[PDB]
DNA sequence: TTCCCTATTTAAATTGC
DNA sequence: CAATTTAAATAGGGAAG
C-alpha cells in the first residue's frame, strides 16, 4: 500500500528516523522516504516511530490525506514551512 | 518489542548490479560503483539479489538475513541463494512440506501447485500491457504451463515446464512487440539483459517465500537435468512468467533503461503485493495438511 | 584468522573471519585486514563460512559454487548460522534433499521407527553424558550420577509412548538441575525469565548450543522442523532435539562454572567456540544423526 | 491530478524551480512539492523548466510515476537516490 | 510567454487569519504562524480571503491579479472584493448577460435561472455522508425553492427569502447534528466560527468564476434590502447551502480545528472541479445567445 | 504619498503609494515607510486607490465596506489599473446598478442611437485633439492639422457604416503619423512588431492610453468588455476604443518627444502621469461618456 | 556501524524592488 | 520581486570493530 513519509526532526533523531523507516521504505531526497508498506507495517512503524520517543518531525501521506503525524510545530490546510 | 512485518507484508525488492551492500548506519545500502548508496528497504525488502561485482557484508548480510531478506548471487543453472536461517520459518508449513515432497503422490502434488502457481501468478498480477493477460498468444502460454504443470507425474518427468513455459513467452511477446531476441543469457542487448536482471528479481521475490513461510530450496518441485537452482528457481517462475518477463518485453518495447526495468518490476512487485502472493502462496501448499 | 572444523573425516569446514573475499589470478582468494592474503583449498573445502568482517564478490561467489563447493554465513566463532544455501549430493549436477534427508525422512514418518529413533536419540544423550567428561561440576561416575543415568535408562527402555519420553526427560534435566546446583552449593529453580547471571549465562550457552545443532543439521543438510521429542508445532524443535545433547552434558557444565566465575560475555562466546573446537562436537553431532540416519 | 515534484538541483537553481513550481504546485517537505494540478498545467511546467535553464534537476511523481524527470546527476537505479 | 493556464482548472483556495500576504523570492505567501511564511500556487489559486489581523501588499496583488486571481475581505455582512481588470476578459459573455440583463423579465430568467442551480450543485456532488444526499428533508426544502425561484414575481419578492432557505437549512442540519447555535457574527462556538468561515470559501469560488469569465459583480442579482453583496452571494450561495454547510456541519460535529476543515472543502473542491462546475455552469447563462 | 485625481466634481480619487493602511483609534489611516500616519476623509471620498507598496488591512476594509467607499488595486504612477471593486449605487443599502450603462447600453441595444454614439465619440476624439495642447511638437492650429479635422468632421457626418467609420479612423491614424513623423523630420509607418525606440514608445503609450481607458470606465460602473467601432469578438474593445480619442492627442505627441529626446521608459511613464494628473484628462473621459449617455 | 567529519545542497531569511 | 545568503539542513565519506 502505497504511503510516503517525511521527516522534518533534527540531528542525531533525524538519523535515528532515517534508520527507522529507511528500513521499510527506499529514499528518495532531501528526506522524503517514499515506497509501498501493508497497514500493519504503517501501524507497527508507527510503534516504532513512538519509541524512537520525542523530537520525531515525520508527517506521513496517504495520496493527499495524512495517514498519520507524530510530533508538530506548526502544520496549516498546505504543509509548508 | 519491535515485532515488524513478516515477508507477506514486504513490497520493496533490489536486483543490485556492481554495488557492494554493506552496513551504512544500520541500514543495508546497495551502494552501486558510480559512489552513490542506494539504501535498501531492509525490513520490507523480499531480496537483495547481487550482481557482478557485488560484496555483501557481513553485519549486512546479518541485518538482510534476520528481517527475512534472503541475498542471493544472479551470475539458470548455477545460482545460489542465501536463504535466511537464524529466524527459524514456520514449523508447521515445513514439517507438512517434507511430508508433501517425501510421498511421491504427495511429491507430485505439492510440485503440481507449485508449478500451477505460475498461471495463479498471470491472473493476480494482472499489470501486463501489451501482450496483455488475456490476448489468448500469452494466455494462451499460460494455460499451456497450467496443462503441462496440472499432471505433473513426477519431479523429473516435469522437471523442465517452467523452461517451455518462459520460452513461450519470451516468443510471443518477441513475436508480438516486434522482436526476435531468443532465450539467451550472453546476447548482450536491451532485451536480453532486461530478463537477465528481470528474472534475478523475480528470484528476488522468491527468496523471501522460503525463508519465512515456505519450508527450502533443498526439497524442489523440479528435479532433474534441467531443473538445477533449487525451489528458489521454482518460487521465482511463478513470478517469472506473468511479472518479470512481461516487463521486461514492455521496457524493450518502450526503450527503457535497465534502470526503469528494474524500477518497474519493483513497483509492479510491490503495488500487485507479488512478494506477499509468493510467501502467502508457499504457505498454502505447505500448510495444507 | 582461518579455522580448520572437522564435519565427517577431513577438515571440510572453514571458518572465515574478519577480511575481504575476491578473486585473485583466476582462483578463489581472501584478504585480511592485516595485508597477508591466503588463496583456498579446494579438494579440502567443502563448507566455508564468514564471521564478522567479510564480504564476498559475485565471481568468487560462482567460482565457489561451480565446481563444489558450498558457502554459508554465520555469528562469530562459525556456530550460529544465519543464511546459507542448503545441501545436495553434487550442488551442480543435480538438485535434491540428501540421502541424510532421504534415510531421516524414513525414520519420521515411519511411527515404530519414530519411536525408535527418539529412544536412540535419548541413548545418545546417554553416551554424550558418558563421553564428554569434564574437569569442573559433577563427576559423571559417581553413585547419584550414574544412578540417575541408570534411572534415565530404565525410563526409556520401559516407555512405549511419547509423552512418557518427555516425562522422563523433564525428571532427568531438573534432577541434573540439582546435582549441578548441590557441587558449588546454591539452591536453584528453572525458570526462562530469571534476569540474573546464571539463567541468563545458561540461555546464552543454550544459544551457542541451538546454533551448533543447526549448524550440525545444516552440514548434513536436514532441515529445522522435524523434531523427535518436541511437538511438530514446536517452532524449530528439531533444533532443540538436537542441541538438548549438548545442554544436558556440555552447556551445564561450562556455563556453570564459568557463571560461578562469572566473566564476561564475549570472552564466554570465544571460551565455547574454543571447547567446540577442541572437543570436536560438531562431527559428534553427524556421527549422531549418520547413525540415526543409517540405523 | 494530484502530482508531486522533487527537486534535487543546487543552492541558486533551486530558488528558480521554487518561483515556477511553487506558482504551480505546494512545497511540503524540504523541496517535496505537491498538489493538484492540470495535464495543461504538466505542460506549462515542462516548458517554463525546460526554458529555466541548464543545471535543473527535477523529476515528478504523479502517484506512482516519472512523468517529466528534466535534468540527473545520479539515480540510483530503482526509484532512489 | 505561456498559455496562462485557465481558471476553470485551477486547483486551490485559501483562508488565512492572523498574517501578512506579501512577495517573497516571486512568490505569493502566507504569514499565518510569526515566522512560518508559506506558498501560495497563483497559477491554482482560485482565491485568497483575509481573516482578522490580516493585510496583502501591492506586490502581491500584482503577481496574484495577473491571471484571475481575486482577493475579497472576511468582515451575510459588506464584503469589498478584488476582481482582476488589467486582464481584458471575453466579452461575449458580459454582452449577452447586459442584452438578457437590462430587460426585467430576462434579467428574471437569469435570476430564476442561476436560482434554481442549487438542486444543479446538489447533483453533480453527491459524496455526502450523515443526512448523505437527502436525509427526505434537504432534497424536500430544496425542491420548494426550485419552485420559488421558478415562479419569481420580482427581485424584491426575493429579497430576503433566500435567507429563510440559509436559516432552514442551518436549523435543518441541527436537529440530527445536536447542538442548539443560532446564525451571529460574534458567536465564539464551533458552529457559527466554522459556518461563517465557510461563507469566505463561498464569496471566493463565486467571485472568481465572475473575475475570469468576465462579470463585474456589483451589477446585482437579488437586490433589495437585506442580500447585500451582489451577485456573488447569489453565486455564492450554490455552492454554501449545498456543498460547504455540509462539511461544516461536519467539522463542528466531529469536533476538529478550523485548517483540516478548509483542507476537506479544498479535496471537496478539487476532486469535483468545482469552479469549473461554475465556469460553465454561469456560460450557459451567459454565453447562451 | 497621497495625489489626486478629480472625476465628475470634487477631487475624491485619493492615490496612496507605498504605505501600511491600518486601523488607527478606530479609523482607516495609511503608514508610510517614512514612519508617519495620515488618516483619510470619509465624505469626501467615493474612489480610494492603492498603488505599489500599498497594503491594507480586514478591519479598515470591514469600515470602508460599512460607511459607503469603493476601493482599488493599481500600477506604476498610481494610474493603471489591475485589481477592483466595482461601483453601484451605495454599498450599504441597497446594492442596485448604477445609471450610466442603463443609459448606454439602452441606446446601444437599438442601432440607430448607437452609430449617433459612435459619431459622438468621434466627434469628441476630435475635441480631445482641438481642445487639448502641447507645447511642443505638432500644433493643433496650422493648417493641415485643421484640414484633417474638417475632413474628418465630413466623415463621420455623411457616413451611416461602421466599415467606413474604421476606415475613417485608419485614415486618420496613418495620416496624422505621418504629419506627426514629418514634423520631426523622419519618415515613418507604423508597426507593432518593430522593436525600435519610437515604435516601443508609441506601444508603451497606447498599453497607457488603454490604462486611461479601463480607468474612466471602472470610475463609472461601464466595463471595459463593450465596444461601439470595433466588434463584439474583440477583447477589450471598448478600451481600445476610449484611448483612441486619446492616442491620437495627448499620448502621441508626449511619446514622440520622449522618442525624440531619448529619455527612457520610467520618466515617459512619469510625463505622462503628470500630463494626466495637472489637466484631468480622467475626469475629461468622465464628462465625455456622460455627454454620450443622457443624450 | 557507531561514529565524525565534511563537502552539500539548501532554505528562508534578508532584502533591494 | 528577485536581485543570495547561510544552514535548518544526509548521505555521502573515512574508521571501526
Amino acid at each position: 500500500m502505497f504511503i510516503r513519509i517525511k521527516c522534518f526532526s533534527k540531528q542525531p533523531i533525524a538519523k535515528k528516523v532515517s534508520r527507522e523507516v529507511s528500513a521499510y521504505l527506499e529514499y528518495t531526497g532531501n528526506n522524503t522516504w517514499e515506497g509501498h508498506i501493508s497497514g500493519q507495517g504503517v501501524s507497527n512503524l508507527q510503534t516504532k516511530l513512538i519509541n524512537v520517543g520525542k523530537g520525531v518531525k515525520v508527517v506521513c501521506n496517504y495520496q493527499d490525506k495524512v495517514l498519520f503525524a507524530i510530533g508538530n510545530v506548526a502544520m496549516s490546510d498546505t504543509g509548508s514551512v | 518489542m519491535q515485532k515488524q512485518i513478516l515477508t507477506s507484508q514486504k513490497r520493496n525488492m533490489y536486483i543490485l548490479s556492481r554495488c557492494k551492500v554493506l552496513v551504512k548506519n544500520g541500514q543495508v545500502c546497495h551502494l552501486h560503483e558510480d559512489g552513490n548508496v542506494y539504501t535498501v528497504p531492509y525490513a520490507n525488502t523480499v531480496f537483495i539479489g547481487l550482481a557482478e561485482g557485488t560484496s555483501i557484508t557481513n553485519e549486512a548480510m546479518s541485518m538482510l538475513a534476520a528481517n527475512g531478506v534472503i541475498v542471493f548471487w544472479t551470475k539458470a543453472a548455477d545460482i545460489i541463494c542465501h536463504l535466511p536461517q537464524a529466524d527459524y520459518r514456520p514449523t508447521k508449513y515445513m514439517q507438512n512440506w517434507v511430508r508433501l515432497w517425501l510421498d511421491e503422490e504427495k511429491k507430485l502434488s505439492a510440485a503440481k501447485e507449485i508449478l500451477k502457481m505460475r498461471v495463479d501468478s498471470l491472473s493476480t498480477h494482472v499489470h501486463d500491457f501489451g501482450v496483455d493477460v488475456e490476448n489468448k498468444r500469452v494466455s494462451s502460454i499460460v494455460n499451456k504451463f497450467d496443462k503441462g504443470v496440472t499432471q505433473a507425474t513426477s519431479f523429473e518427468s516435469l522437471l523442465g515446464h517452467e523452461g517451455t513455459f518462459v520460452k513461450s513467452l519470451y516468443k510471443e511477446y518477441a513475436l508480438e512487440y516486434e522482436i526476435e531476441f531468443k532465450r539467451d543469457h550472453k546476447s548482450a542487448d536491451n532485451y536480453n539483459k532486461f530478463l537477465t536482471l528481470g528474472n534475478y528479481y523475480a528470484y528476488g521475490i522468491a527468496r523471501s517465500s522460503l525463508w519465512a513461510l515456505g519450508i527450502d530450496n533443498s526439497f524442489p518441485l523440479l528435479h532433474g537435468s534441467t531443473r538445477r537452482g533449487g525451489l528458489v528457481f521454482d518460487v521465482a517462475d511463478i513470478i517469472k512468467t506473468s511479472i518479470i518477463l512481461p516487463l521486461a518485453f514492455h521496457a524493450a518495447d518502450q526503450g527503457m533503461s535497465n534502470t526503469e526495468f528494474k524500477r518497474s518490476c519493483v513497483a509492479y512487485f510491490d503495488k500487485n503485493d507479488i512478494l506477499a502472493y509468493l510467501i502467502n502462496n508457499i504457505k498454502r501448499l505447505c500448510m495444507e495438511n
